[PDB]
């Protein structure tokens, strides 16, 4: 009851939107277990993308759009040519502690 | 000492000092270094130098710039609820002035603490010193500070570049009594010689009147202070001096 | 054991003279004829005030401890007698469970019947009288000290052969002031119908007749709410 | 209804513009009491 | 400006103890909570533990009880302590700011990172 | 249910104290006006419930009037 | 002059810090009506 | 249960779990934009 996974594969041409899904061990995730999305730059730089399973973080562009799109937690980014080359991690709040996702490599065009 | 005090207490632990057995001088304080609000209830500020009071409670705390409004008897708000409750028929004076020069520091002063959570509104002059972790969520916390379990004490963040309405205002509430116990605090009014057997206006410790004063053969007991008649009219007095 | 305080425990409620007048006042007094717990030294409560009495020869009665927890956790007041002087101090004491820090205040100043009233800031009244198990006498208590400390009090224990403890209730009393202005008698305005009559007449002698004193009014018991027949439920289903 | 039944204490504490309300409260009360006394006296005098 | 700083020598041999500290500006430890994350070379990030805003610590359950974390309310400093290291513990460690009061309940900011290597 | 209920106001009344002058005695009787006695030596009179007084048979001149032809007095 | 005659409705509707004004208005009105009744009874009693 | 409203308006939609997520106050989706939309501030209760 602890598995956290991501596709670890993402590539979107500019102009089309994509959804990447992170799936937990409890089936469909509820907002009760808060979902977080964080982005990793190749320079060990971290930032917060989505919180509260529906809420975008402060200071991250609204082009980043994450919701409970599927049964499990998901994130949607509109295609960008340069700034989307980064790693993305999904986080779920179990009752006791936090679990962080594997990470997904996006390589646009 | 209270007005020039450098270190001020937190609002939820607002510091109370009793003042008594001293001549006070309110007019010099009323002549103000632009105090934001010298506003008085139940007494006219110009006359403060004349009345004698039993004791004068002084309470001190530091709050937001624009929230001073909440310091009123018939008032509502987070401060009036979980920090400080002025009773109705409050008989005193509220003093506030901006302390942006001293208290606020670059980046935000974070040691100032105001509470935001409690079961009910505070009683008149209630000190919720205890800091038990609030059961903010419906579920009991029992020591949990989770996402729905919250702590009842919150810092302010006083930085100089905040809003003018958010600058640090020091606030001091003077609560008077206007009772008839030995009024041991009173204004700087001079004494005067005594004259008897003549219709004279008199003020004994703020007890004022007009009458002829004669030497009396009453047997006051040592703890007595003055006498009263069959229908509640002051009949005899003890001279202070 | 238990005893009844016949006519004891009247203190001058305020600092105002009077003479040859019947004055009605309402304050915390010890009800006439009430139950006084007679002891021989456990930690009693402090309900709303305490009438305390002792009759000692070798001054076995020495002092009192007041507080909420009677330990270092919370504030507490100690009144003690030494042949040197009487010491009154409030601190965060560390009290031994068998009485024999952060200090904020200090004050220094059978035939022997000693009466005290401790009420709450802290007011202490007292009297020392020659006596010959409380008597039937009547002695007013003159004020002794007022401590402007405002601590939180719920319990007390005596620091010591025989003492009596009663508790105060918010009663109305009619006080008879004589020429020298010393309370000479008192009527408890709720003890019995004759006392109610005396209080209403504002006098100590009631001439024969029928007098109206108060009003009987039976109180309500429950709340009853009724409403029309519940039907026509909305067809969400 | 006023703060204190001593009209000298009202006039020594409050300021003239505001005090008038308290004084007026006292004046209405005392005038009504005096009228009641006078009416009782008229009736009792008729009996006598 | 809101900012997270963390400092320490990092270079450790096996079986001895080194501690890391996180120093903060722009916010108070009373309005926020602090969580720590750890980044081994080439592997995913894992959650270490959290200090609550007004007292009370939490630690990872599988993580040993033989360790402690500490903080400074007044001068805004936080200290993480590991009392014994093993070669699997080499990683980069990060301090992070958590705002469960705020509408953005999740972690807001993260530390600038320190390399911790074994031998 | 289509039933009709009367509303009577809850009992109230004066309490009167019948006393021989305290010169004679400290004993007392109490008259609860205009109330049936159950609510409160209980006696029922057209004035109300009289407590503390003994209802003798024979008649004497009136000493302390009560109401509707009843008087109270202090006698052996 | 009070917003309503029902004492319970005044108490339960209007704010307690201000309800004293309405209560005072009702108290003065009802006291005046009672005094008028008593005076009328006193005069009729003298006639009888 | 306590409160009473003037009229009750019921909307019935068949939507996917994502659309159900999209069927939320202020939620953004193709279903929200076209299939079913409602005023954001309007008080609403949804049973799914
Ligand atoms: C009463 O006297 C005691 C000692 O005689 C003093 O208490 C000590 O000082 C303060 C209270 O003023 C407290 O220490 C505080 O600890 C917390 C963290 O635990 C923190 O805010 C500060 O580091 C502060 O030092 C505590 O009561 C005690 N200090 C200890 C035990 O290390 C004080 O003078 C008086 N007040 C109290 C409440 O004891
Ligand atoms: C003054 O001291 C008293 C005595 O400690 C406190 O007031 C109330 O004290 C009771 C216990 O004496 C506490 O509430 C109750 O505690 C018992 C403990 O077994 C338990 O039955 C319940 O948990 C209940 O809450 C509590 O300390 C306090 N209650 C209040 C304030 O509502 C208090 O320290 C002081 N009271 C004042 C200043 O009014
Ligand atoms: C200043 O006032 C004090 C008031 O206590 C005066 O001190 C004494 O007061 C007692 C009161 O019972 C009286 O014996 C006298 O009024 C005072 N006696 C002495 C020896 O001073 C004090 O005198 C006053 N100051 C001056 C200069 O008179
Ligand atoms: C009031 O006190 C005085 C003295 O304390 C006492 O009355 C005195 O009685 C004696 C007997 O004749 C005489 O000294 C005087 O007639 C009284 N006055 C004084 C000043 O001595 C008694 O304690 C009280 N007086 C009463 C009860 O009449
Ligand atoms: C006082 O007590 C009784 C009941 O407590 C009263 O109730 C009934 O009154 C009617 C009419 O007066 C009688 O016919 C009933 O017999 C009474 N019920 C009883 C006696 O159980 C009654 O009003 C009073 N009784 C008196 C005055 O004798
Ligand atoms: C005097 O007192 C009682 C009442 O106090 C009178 O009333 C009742 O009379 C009948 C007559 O048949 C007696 O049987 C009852 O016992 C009486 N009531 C009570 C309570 O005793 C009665 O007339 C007188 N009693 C006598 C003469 O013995
Ligand atoms: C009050 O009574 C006083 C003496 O009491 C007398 O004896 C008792 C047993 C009764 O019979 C009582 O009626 C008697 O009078 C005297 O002071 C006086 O007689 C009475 N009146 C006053 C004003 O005291
Ligand atoms: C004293 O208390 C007892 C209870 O044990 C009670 O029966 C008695 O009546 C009380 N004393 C008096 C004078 O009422």
């Amino acid at each position: 009851q602890a598995v956290v996974t991501q596709e670890s594969a993402l590539t979107t041409s500019p102009g089309e939107t994509v959804t990447l899904t992170c799936r937990s061990s409890t089936g469909a995730v509820t907002t009760s277990n808060y979902a977080n999305w964080v982005q990793e730059k190749p320079d060990h730089l971290f930032t917060g993308l989505i919180g509260g399973t529906n809420n975008r973080a402060p200071g991250v562009p609204a082009r980043f759009s994450g919701s409970l799109i599927g049964d499990k937690a998901a994130l949607t980014i509109t295609g960008a040519q340069t700034e989307d080359e980064a790693i993305y991690f999904c986080a779920l709040w179990y009752n006791n502690h936090w679990v962080f996702g594997g990470g997904t490599k996006l390589t646009v065009l | 000492e209270v007005f020039n005090a450098t270190r001020f207490a937190s609002v939820y632990a607002w510091n109370r000092k009793r003042i008594s057995n001293c001549v006070a001088d309110y007019s010099v304080l009323y002549n103000s270094a632009s105090f934001s609000t010298f506003k008085c209830y139940g007494v006219s500020p110009t006359k403060l130098n004349d009345l004698c009071f039993t004791n004068v409670y002084a309470d001190s705390f530091v709050i937001r710039g624009d929230e001073v409004r909440q310091i009123a008897p018939g008032q509502t708000g987070k401060i009036a609820d979980y920090n400080y409750k002025l009773p109705d028929d409050f008989t005193g004076c509220v003093i506030a002035w901006n302390s942006n020069n001293l208290d606020s520091k670059v980046g935000g002063n974070y040691n100032y603490l105001y509470r935001l959570f409690r079961k009910s509104n505070l009683k008149p002059f209630e000190r919720d010193i205890s800091t038990e972790i609030y059961q903010a969520g419906s579920t009991p916390c029992n020591g949990v500070e989770g996402f729905n379990c919250y702590f009842p004490l919150q810092s302010y963040g006083f930085q100089p570049t905040n809003g003018v309405g958010y600058q640090p205002y020091r606030v001091v509430v003077l609560s008077f009594e206007l009772l008839h116990a030995p009024a041991t605090v009173c204004g700087p009014k001079k004494s005067t010689n005594l004259v008897k057997n003549k219709c004279v206006n008199f003020n004994f410790n703020g007890l004022t009147g007009t009458g002829v004063l004669t030497e009396s053969n009453k047997k006051f007991l040592p703890f007595q202070q003055f006498g009263r008649d069959i229908a509640d009219t002051t009949d005899a007095v003890r001279d202070p001096q | 054991a238990y005893t009844n305080s016949f006519t004891r425990g009247v203190y001058y409620p305020d600092k105002v003279f009077r003479s040859s007048v019947l004055h009605s006042t309402q304050d915390l007094f010890l009800p006439f004829f009430s139950n006084v717990t007679w002891f021989h030294n456990p930690v009693l409560p402090f309900n709303d005030g305490v009438y305390f009495a002792s009759t000692e020869k070798s001054n076995i009665i020495r002092g009192w401890i007041f507080g909420t927890t009677l330990d270092s956790k919370t504030q507490s007041l100690l009144i003690v007698n030494n042949a040197t002087n009487v010491v009154i101090k409030v601190c965060e004491f560390q009290f031994c469970n068998d009485p024999f820090n952060n200090c904020t205040f200090e004050y220094v100043s059978f035939k022997n019947l000693r009466e005290f009233v401790f009420k709450n800031y802290f007011k202490i009244y007292s009297k020392h009288t020659p006596i010959n198990d409380l008597p039937q006498g009547f002695s007013a208590l003159e004020p002794l000290v007022d401590l402007p400390i405002g601590i939180n009090i719920t319990r007390f224990q005596t620091l010591l052969a025989a003492y009596y403890v009663g508790y105060l209730q918010p009663r109305t009393f009619l006080l008879k002031y004589n020429e020298n202005g010393t309370i000479t008698d008192a009527v408890d305005c709720a003890l019995d119908p004759l006392s109610e009559t005396k209080c209403t007449l504002k006098s100590f002698t009631v001439e024969k007749g029928i007098y109206q004193t108060s009003n009987f009014r039976v109180q309500p018991t429950e709340s009853i709410v009724r409403f029309p027949n519940i039907t026509n439920l909305c067809p969400f289903g | 209804g006023a703060i204190s039944s001593v009209l000298n204490d009202i006039l020594s504490r409050l300021d003239p513009p505001e005090a008038e309300v308290q004084i007026d409260r006292l004046i209405t009360g005392r005038l009504q009491s005096l009228q009641t006394y006078v009416t009782q006296q008229l009736i009792r005098a008729a009996e006598i | 400006q809101v900012q997270l700083k963390q400092s320490g020598p990092g270079l450790v041999a096996p079986s001895q103890s080194l501690s890391i500290t996180c120093t903060v500006s722009g916010f108070s430890l009373i309005n926020y909570a602090i969580s720590w994350v750890r980044q081994p070379p080439g592997k995913g990030l894992e959650w270490l533990g959290v200090i609550w805003t007004g007292g009370g610590t939490n630690y990872n359950s599988a993580l040993k009880s033989r360790l402690s974390i500490s903080k400074d309310n007044s001068k805004s400093q936080v200290f993480l302590k590991m009392n014994s290291l093993q070669t699997d513990d080499t990683a980069r460690y990060y301090c992070a700011r958590k705002d469960y009061y705020g509408r953005y309940y999740g972690m807001d900011y993260w530390g600038q990172g320190t390399s911790v290597t074994v031998s | 249910t289509l039933e009709i209920l009367d509303i009577t106001p809850c009992s109230f009344g004066g309490v009167s104290v019948i006393t021989p002058g305290t010169n004679t005695s400290n004993q007392v009787a109490v008259l609860y006006q205009d109330v049936n006695c159950t609510e409160v030596n209980v006696f029922q009179t057209r004035a109300g419930c009289l407590i503390g007084a003994e209802h003798v048979n024979n008649s004497y001149e009136c000493d302390i009037p009560i109401g509707a032809g009843i008087c109270a007095s202090y006698q052996t």
